[PDB]
């Protein structure tokens, strides 16, 4: 099934891959499990991870660690990992004084009714926030958050019990995909034919890998050094690039590929994905994407408000922003991984672009 | 093990013997009579006639909280009898109040509908 076996790795392109859904739970065993990647499960297309399944609970395991909650809606069954929480660090109760002691009494009325809600007896109705596991070969669902449906009649579950069709019509049930299916189709895939080109794949797939591995700083020889990103430069582009040492094609070529991954690692730079820092080196680099560091400092230079200036300033202009950086951390500090950073901060929701060139935390 | 299911399913199915003896179901009804004695309960509901029976046998629950003519919710299982006809033993009950039978009724007659919509 062609429209069935959706784009590789299941894109959130559809939406409803990031947020819990809804489905009877008889159908949540008729799923598949994905054999492109473990822990993500397909219906009619669109791709499964986070569940959302409302019932009554018909059977108890309890463990050290978890709970095993045994779950009935109607359509079907099935049992659920209940993870638990200790209450370490003790609130302890004591007389404190009109404030402390009104802190004190809310945070415990909060806690003995999140008990409350959290304990469980057979019978009861019961709400599971999670995601679908499977284990000795049976599905299960390991919930986020559970919690007693404190309801004294069965109007809400009539509610979910009338609407899940609903839901399943509206969404659920349609298939299709609308992406445009804009691939590239392995034009000079094996051969370049430029090494510009050949540097830029080559920084594509480097960067692709380093953000995989979460790897934050490296020697580029580290990188030089990768099965696949060597694969993808050593195409016989670079060997007949570099031939015009005919008897020196191993050495000449080689040193050509640690060449190109350098070009690669600056072509990185430019585009502000990775930089060296002031460590004394020649070929060691930081990549931005995992650069918290710097994320947390240059929010804090605004987060609390621009500390330069008296007047009440809603945030920084970027140049300010770039020059009170560079003043308090280092004037080498490109715009290239400025820029970035300002990016991947307003994509965390930890800065705002109230307009181009002004923002605030 | 799991249990097989607590599929709904009302009076009507067993008062036309539809429903099969010997399986698995859930149920509301209309409390008429209990027995502290023996344990035995019936529930009561009429298609627009004289009322139908629902035998049920007090296993692991108490019937508390609400009256005669009030509302409950069961789930288990049905078995014959030559004497008795047929005594629902169970599973999961409790009382119910303020209720809206018609609208659940609806609510079950729509799920069934739904899966014969199913291909």
């Amino acid at each position: 099934r062609c429209e069935e076996e959706t784009p590789s790795l299941l894109w959130g392109l559809d939406p409803v891959f990031l947020a819990f859904a809804k489905l009877y739970i008889r159908d949540i065993l008729d799923m598949k499990e994905s054999r492109q990647v473990p822990g993500v499960f397909l219906y009619n297309g669109h791709p499964i991870k986070q569940v959302d399944v409302l019932g009554t609970v018909i059977g108890v395991r309890e463990r050290d660690a978890f709970y095993s909650y045994g779950v009935d809606d109607s359509t079907g069954v099935i049992n659920c990992i209940c993870w638990k929480k200790l209450n370490t660090e003790s609130v302890s109760a004591a007389p404190s004084a009109a404030r402390e002691l009104s802190l004190t009494s809310q945070l415990k009325k909060l806690q003995e009714t999140i008990e409350q809600k959290t304990k469980i007896e057979i019978g009861d109705t019961i709400r599971v926030r999670g995601s679908i596991r499977t284990y000795r070969e049976e599905r299960e669902i390991h919930a986020t958050t559970y919690y007693k449906v404190d309801d004294p009649v069965w109007n809400i579950q009539i509610a979910r019990m009338l609407e899940l069709p609903t839901i399943y019509r509206k969404v659920y049930d349609q298939p299709f995909h609308s992406s445009a299916l804009e691939k590239e189709e392995a034009l000079s895939n094996p051969g370049a034919l430029d090494l510009p080109s050949l540097t830029s794949l080559l920084s594509e797939k480097a960067k692709e890998f380093l953000m995989e591995n979460r790897v934050q700083s490296f020697y580029q020889q580290e990188l030089e050094m990768v099965e696949s990103l060597l694969s993808l430069a050593n195409q016989p582009v670079i060997h007949s690039a570099s031939s015009d040492q005919v008897n020196f094609k191993k050495d000449t070529t080689s040193k050509a590929i640690h060449s190109i991954f350098k070009n690669a690692i600056q072509l990185l730079q430019e585009k502000g994905l990775v930089f060296q820092k002031d460590d004394g080196f020649d070929n060691l680099y930081y990549v931005t994407r995992e650069d918290k560091d710097l994320h947390r400092k240059i929010h804090r230079i605004i987060q609390q408000d621009c500390q330069k200036p008296n007047h009440m300033e809603k945030g920084c202009h970027f140049l300010h922003i770039l020059a009170c950086a560079r003043l308090s951390i280092r004037p080498g500090l490109s715009e290239a991984v400025l820029q970035q950073v300002l990016e991947l901060l307003e994509d965390q929701s930890d800065i705002v672009s109230t307009m181009e060139h002004y923002y605030t935390a | 093990m799991l249990p097989k299911p607590g599929t709904y399913y009302l009076p009507w199915e067993v008062s036309a013997g539809q429903v099969p003896d010997g399986s698995t179901l859930r149920t509301f009804g209309r409390l008429c009579l209990y027995d502290m004695i023996q344990s035995r309960v019936t529930l009561m509901a009429q298609h627009g006639s004289d009322q139908h029976q629902v035998l049920v046998c007090t296993k692991l629950v108490e019937p508390f909280h609400a009256q005669v003519g009030s509302l409950y919710i069961v789930l288990g299982e049905l078995q014959h009898q030559q004497d008795r006809g047929s005594v629902v033993k169970a599973r999961v009950l409790t009382c119910v109040e303020g209720m809206n039978l018609p609208l659940l009724e609806q609510a079950i007659r729509e799920q069934r509908l739904y899966k014969q919509e199913r291909g």
